[PDB]
């Protein structure tokens, strides 16, 4: 009862698996937009190179 | 309205989490009988 | 002092000042922290270039 | 671009007016007149689909959405669709069907969400 | 081109007395970015606790 921030290797696979699909999803999906390809952002060249 | 009040999920990619299809209540249900349990089925 | 082009690790305080700064390219060790972008890597043993 | 502005602190340096944060998007400023608007980018609301091919009969849900925050027949979203679909529904998100129906109802369900079943033949949220 | 001002009216200069060995003298004062020595912030923009 005392101990689970503690060492405890099983504590650690949870959060190794929150960690898991918190990072595909959040880092993945939401950072492949912003800057992929060669011109600007997410703009799609709307008010410059129309 | 957790976003509004300012989560990319809503904000920006489409991406949407889906929900567990269990609420907690009824997955501390089945824990629970099992703890039950435990004595008498060994 | 000269100037020329690097990369550096800058820490940004809440008022946006930078006070703390790591030159990637000195000690191993700022390459390390350059990596994973922090002022604090965990112990272990790290290949270096 | 688009985006939200609201009243808020002052973070940042005030020489420059912009302040962004790890990445390009643009998150918060200092305005001409001497604000800080912290600003987010305009938000979207998410749909789905309950079918039951059976009947034919097909129900609306709007993931993690209040109430309130949104009307049938929506005329404040852009949205691409050319037309919609043919109330106090938020029990998870909010969803455009009859609801509230007999509690002990759902043995087995489509499972709409987490809790409802949805057991058409409507009649949802059991 | 812009008003200056007058030339200078002296007919001969100050004059000036090199001792270079006066001048060298030993008082280290290294860059240290471990507190930001030297740096020039960014142009456009501003950032947070990030």
């Amino acid at each position: 009862q005392t101990g689970f921030t503690t060492t405890n290797e099983a504590f650690q696979k949870v959060q190794d698996a929150v960690n898991n699909n918190a990072q595909a999803l959040s880092k993945l999906a939401s950072e492949l937009s912003n800057t992929f390809g060669a011109i600007s952002a997410s703009i799609g060249d709307i008010i410059q190179r129309l | 309205d957790d976003c509004m009040q300012q989560i990319c999920a809503q904000y920006v990619a489409g991406y949407k989490v889906l929900p567990p299809l269990m609420d907690v209540n009824m997955e501390a249900a089945y824990t629970s009988s099992l703890l039950g349990s435990i004595a008498g089925v060994g | 002092y000269k100037l020329q082009p690097l990369t550096f690790l800058l820490d940004f305080s809440v008022d946006g000042y930078i006070r703390r700064a790591i030159d990637c390219g000195f000690n191993d060790l700022s390459q390390l922290h350059c990596s994973y972008e922090s002022f604090d890597v965990e112990s272990g043993v790290y290949s270096v270039s | 671009g688009r985006g939200v502005f609201q009243n808020c602190t002052a973070v940042g340096v005030r020489q420059q007016r912009f302040v962004y944060d790890a990445y390009q998007n643009l998150v918060g400023y200092y305005s001409d007149d001497g604000n800080y608007y912290c600003l987010r980018a305009c938000v979207s609301v998410p749909v789905s689909v309950i079918y039951d091919k059976e009947t034919k009969t097909h129900a609306t849900l709007f993931g993690s959405v209040a109430c309130e925050h949104i009307s049938s027949t929506m005329s404040q979203y852009s949205r691409s669709t050319r037309s919609m679909l043919k109330p106090v529904g938020c029990v998870l998100g909010l969803v455009n069907s009859s609801l509230f129906v007999e509690d002990c109802k759902l043995p087995l369900g489509q499972s709409l969400c987490a809790l409802p079943d949805t057991p058409s033949t409507m009649r949802l949220a059991s | 081109y812009v008003d200056v001002g007058p030339d200078s009216v002296k007919s001969a200069c100050i004059e000036v007395d090199i001792q270079q060995t006066f001048f060298d003298k030993t008082w280290p004062r290294p860059i240290d970015v471990s507190k930001a020595d030297g740096i020039i912030y960014p142009q456009g923009r501003t950032y947070s606790n990030i």
